[PDB]
């Protein structure tokens, strides 16, 4: 998921 | 196809764009905070819209993920249930530091900033603080205006830097979650794959004062009225069809030395993704026999898988393409192309031999720096620091405070130590101590600390688990205990017995100086990486090849077609998936566990007017070639009228790698159809309040 | 799509085939002894097709295996290398058992079988044998030509009698196989599944006398004239394209009470494929140390290999689509409209009942009857039991000799004997023997045979280490005692010390009463099967579904197109593969290890004039809707104006369980390119000789 | 492999 660690 | 556009570069995608099939004129998509550029928002590593004119915000599940998870309890667990506020005065509060952040200005700001960086001279650590400076001063003034949040932003490698200013909203509510096997349907195990069958999308609800000016939670508050919201397609979306996404990627590292490529794929990403998955064993192991530990660290878990599973395969694309191969023989290629050019190559040369050289000084201390900021990153030793760093902070004037540490932070520090009462158990959060003290055990005696040596007083299974015993006497567990502490002074923290405080005390003057250190090899990086990446793109451009700047957290425009790929030979990914796929992974068990009211819809063949006759059926993934990354999840998909024809959520397994080789045949992006959303809706977990609010029902 | 027609269904499929593509006329196809059906041939047990006017053949790699095989040694292995014959001269014959017969003429008999049968009336050993008496006076005549065999094959239960006449060529002889890394590239993890990428070819030449007369392997014997030979296909094959293929499919079980599944299902398939893969298991081991046990039972072990993979592709398939519940679903159905038409639906439903106590009484004795064959089958005592009977065979006319036993079954038997040179080692067999001895004692009591117990004279590890110890004993290891035993007469066996003949001489009363049981069963199937089945024709009809009668080994034609298949929701099998793919598989390990001038040849792009511009390269092999089943390797495929495309060789996983339930979806052929063919001979393993004979080179 | 059987 593009989701920003 | 390729390219993280900026809004700047318009001009030359503006041909590309009509020629794949966008029917809205480029100056429409020029106006940022028009039709229909100025419904995408930004809400901080994840990107959102507006969808009505009453302040409905659509994302992704995984965009939400936290903000259910932090309305959820082990009784009441909205992840697992869902989630749907009859009216706007049953929707909760996503938490205090949710925010939704709506574009009102970009500012080029290049010749004043580099300026700023000459200013400083020789020095690296001066250039850091002078490029400091500037970024507070212009910061400060950009936010004199009260609602605005302000952002500078260094493109290219700090060849060009502009400025955001955003509307900042700080009142955000959760409106309607699916439930989580539809949401997050497939878990980890379908996470960076395709086929892909998942319904990632949530709402939130933006609100503002009564004074239509931004203000934190209040039932005295009420929705924003955005200028701008977008609507679903009335058009069928198809395979080859156009598609765009606005949005915010996070970062790229397309222009990258070998070197740094090499470490990354050598060192970093293995040894994240080792650490990530010991910790989820551990948790995953203890929630399995305690619920609240389940609910409670259920976003942590999420992000280290997310992240341990990208960065598996990244290092399996890297394998596939020989990305390594790649980039050695890119690099002699633009060596060559550089001695070539007699002296005035010469800076870029340099410029290289110097970033490698900085480089080599970071992979020194990697380890050291690596496991010292993760044990620090605990729950209590995260607190402890930070609230004591605020301490040192506060007693400077606000201008030369530490970013992060400013009174424009302290907002987001108070409500990150609310948040995480929903996100710590000791007993927990005592086993990843543990494993960090053992992490740091193994290091060499040459990537150790002082400081934390002595605290530890020995180096074996017994000193640990007596640092553990000393630690656990921490009262900073609670909310109230974090919050006393951070509005104490210095002096109240160098007096404490509390012993997370006396651990954060001992350490801090160490964090203090590998923190100088970062800071000075910043400055040596900010005078030779615009050199090098300069050359970096006028060889790219001599090559013909597409020249945009890496992500970094910006407003970026992609845009493609509907397609599928081709793993291997003999066989094609379509670019649909169907609902009757959704109910052929059915296992009854999670994370391939749909709600009955699904499986139930999909045999009765109730499909609700949304079927796509191409399809047979009603459409609930699709693939195409756009080029986004992590930031982007939440990103409307707009077709060629520029109306909503799904949501942006991840990459196919073999696209990872493309955030350091860009891969056009296996770089897909994995959206969920607005059709899907829709049908869920309507059949599944029903908001007939909100598909008329979008009017669509 | 679906059946495999008999050819007097041709004026039925005459649209359909028109439909499809097909641009010969129906009539030219009718000809089955024409231009091109007239080309086709049977092995027997596969398919394979005259390719020039001087008796080339080409069939499978895997339908060749074990001529190749009998043709190897340990320190020769063709299997590995291949093997090409520059001139006729230097072709080596496939073994004294390899046929190839040309089909002469077919003729109903249906009338004159019934009215045999019938004048048995109501005994019903007495009814087998009276068709068995039939059959041989049929065939006795229809054999009175010199150089012909004849065949009676009974269809659709018994409904209708056909003879078949044909030519039986006797010499045949290998010409060129590739080597195996080609023939069987992906070995047994690719067997039986796509996407494949095997050239599963292989040639041989036929021979007769130089009268032109059929006559056993001779130097003075000089190549076959066919009347009729195919050509290779002039126009590029693609996807959509029509494609038939004629051909000799074995068996099929689409007509079978829903009692005839279960047990199939729940019993016959997995005991046999545990059986099989505890062989593979043993033989593997004993041939990793052993190159000569290697290539010895190599054969063997292809065929325990295919058909348990085989069985564990039906079985998956049928939990797949739930078999079990369609096959219940169907026989409510047809049952149930029976009854519905009272006095005219009596006799059907008599049958039904019949048929399923039939079914119960083979089921009492299941184990017991496999387990007996299948120790019977091992390579001493199976020479000994078919030596013995022989002997008692021989004593009465040759007309009431035994089916297999009779004149003209005895080059077969003398041919078998002299091949098991190639396929037998003692130290190997006495394993097998342990093997079916352990699984025989391991029986339950009312399961034994008293002949066996008493021969073996206890049950446990003692006794059969003595009935090992004892047989290990026997003579019939060598060619040439069992050529001798060949020609002995039944007191001769009688008199014997020899302690495997001692065995056969023990249990063949036994043996002779359990045929007498099973023919018997026979007698009474013979009766109440074809009511039934014409029950079920009846019942197909009129649901509008395709008739055509299950497999028997007799010719079929199936039609349609190149297409792929969806194996799962967001993917799709494309029809081709290409040498590309090949290559990628490649480990440098068996079964994925493909020669050097394979590996160059991709590389290169070297496309030898072949390549497809449609799929931008040289394909491999390709999938189509046609309806083929064991039996049919090395059916030619032929496209819309008779010429060769490629032959038949496998099918998908998902095909397999079309044997009992056919899925039009999953059901595909997988054939190997006649592109592919003539690369390989091109630029891989040349054969400049076999192209240019074939006017390709 | 469709070999018979
Ligand atoms: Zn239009
Ligand atoms: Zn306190
Ligand atoms: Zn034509
Ligand atoms: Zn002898």
């Amino acid at each position: 998921v593009y989701i920003h660690p | 196809g390729e390219g993280m556009w900026v809004p700047q570069q318009l001009p030359e995608i503006a041909g590309p764009l009509k020629k794949a099939g966008l029917k809205l004129s480029p100056q429409q998509i020029s106006d940022l905070t028009g039709d229909p550029m100025g419904a995408v928002v930004a809400l901080g590593g994840c990107t959102a819209s507006f969808v009505s004119p009453n302040g409905l915000v659509v994302t992704n599940h995984a965009c939400a993920y936290g903000a259910i998870q932090l309305n959820s309890t082990a009784e009441n667990n909205l992840i697992k249930n869902g989630f749907n506020a009859p009216t706007t005065a049953d929707e909760v509060s996503a938490g205090p530091n949710a925010r939704v952040f709506v574009l009102d200005e970009i500012t080029d700001v290049t010749k004043d900033a580099k300026a700023a960086i000459a200013a400083a001279g020789d020095d690296a650590l001066a250039r850091t603080k002078a490029l400091e400076a500037f970024e507070k001063k212009l910061i400060a003034d950009c936010e004199a205006e009260a609602g605005f949040r302000c952002r500078l932003y260094s493109f290219s490698g700090g060849n060009t830097y502009r400025l955001f200013k955003n509307l900042e909203i700080k009142d955000v509510r959760l409106a309607y979650a699916p439930p989580g096997s539809v949401g997050k349907f497939g878990g980890d195990i379908d996470n960076w794959m395709w086929p892909r069958h998942t319904g990632d999308f949530a709402f939130y609800r933006a609100y503002v004062g009564k004074d239509g000016k931004p203000a934190a939670f209040s039932k005295d508050n009420v929705p924003y009225q955005p200028k701008h919201w977008l609507k679903f397609a009335d058009q069928p979306l198809g395979a080859g069809d156009f598609v765009m996404v606005a949005g915010y990627p996070g970062s790229t590292n397309r222009y990258a030395l070998a070197a740094e490529f090499d470490n990354t794929a050598q060192w970093t990403y293995p040894t994240i993704a080792r650490h990530y998955k010991n910790q989820i064993a551990m948790v995953e192991a203890a929630g399995k026999q305690n619920a609240d530990i389940q609910v409670k660290y259920a976003a942590t878990m999420a992000g280290w898988n997310n992240t341990s599973k990208n960065y598996d395969g990244q290092l399996e694309g890297f394998k596939r393409i020989d990305a390594a191969g790649q980039k050695l023989r890119e690099e002699a290629a633009v060596l060559g192309w550089l001695k070539g050019q007699g002296a005035k190559g010469q800076p870029a040369l340099d410029a290289h031999a110097k970033l490698l050289d900085l480089l080599e000084q970071s992979k020194a201390t990697r380890d050291r720096d690596l496991t010292l900021a993760l044990f620090n990153n605990t729950a209590m030793l995260g607190s402890a620091t930070q609230l004591y760093r605020l301490s040192i902070e506060r007693e400077k004037p606000n201008a030369e405070r530490e970013s992060g540490y400013q009174e424009r932070d302290l907002p987001a520090i108070e409500g990150g130590l609310k948040q995480l009462e929903r996100r710590y158990v000791a007993a927990m959060d005592r086993q990843l101590q543990e494993y960090w003290l053992n992490e740091y055990i193994k290091l060499p005696a040459d990537q150790r600390v002082a400081a934390v040596d002595a605290w530890l007083g020995g180096n074996d299974a017994a000193a640990v688990k007596r640092a553990l015993d000393r630690l656990a006497g921490t009262k900073l567990g609670s909310t109230e205990e974090r919050l006393k502490w951070f509005a104490a002074d210095r002096k109240a923290f160098e007096a404490s017995n509390d012993p997370a405080i006396q651990y954060a005390v001992a350490v801090m003057p160490t964090l203090l100086k590998l923190e100088q250190e970062r800071k000075t090899r910043a400055g040596e990086n900010l005078a030779a990486r615009p050199v090098y990446l300069q050359a970096l793109a006028d060889y790219k451009k001599s090559q013909g090849e597409f020249v945009y700047p890496d992500a970094n957290l910006s407003l970026r425009i992609t845009f493609g077609n509907v397609m599928g790929y081709a793993p291997k030979d003999g066989m094609e990914y379509t670019p649909f998936t169907t609902l009757e796929g959704v109910v052929a992974k059915e296992t009854g068990q999670d994370p391939f566990d749909s709600p009955k009211a699904l499986l139930d819809a999909v045999a009765a063949k109730r499909y609700g007017g949304l079927e796509d006759k191409r399809i047979g059926s009603v459409p609930v993934n699709y693939l195409s070639d756009l080029d986004i990354t992590g930031g982007n999840s939440g990103s409307p998909v707009l077709d060629a009228h520029g109306k909503l024809v799904g949501l942006a959520f991840d990459g196919n397994w073999e696209s990872v790698s493309s955030n350091w080789v860009f891969d056009p045949k296996m770089t897909r992006m994995i959206a969920v159809d607005g059709r899907y959303l829709r049908w869920i809706m309507q059949e599944v977990y029903p908001a007939p309040q909100l598909l008329k609010e979008m009017n669509v029902g």
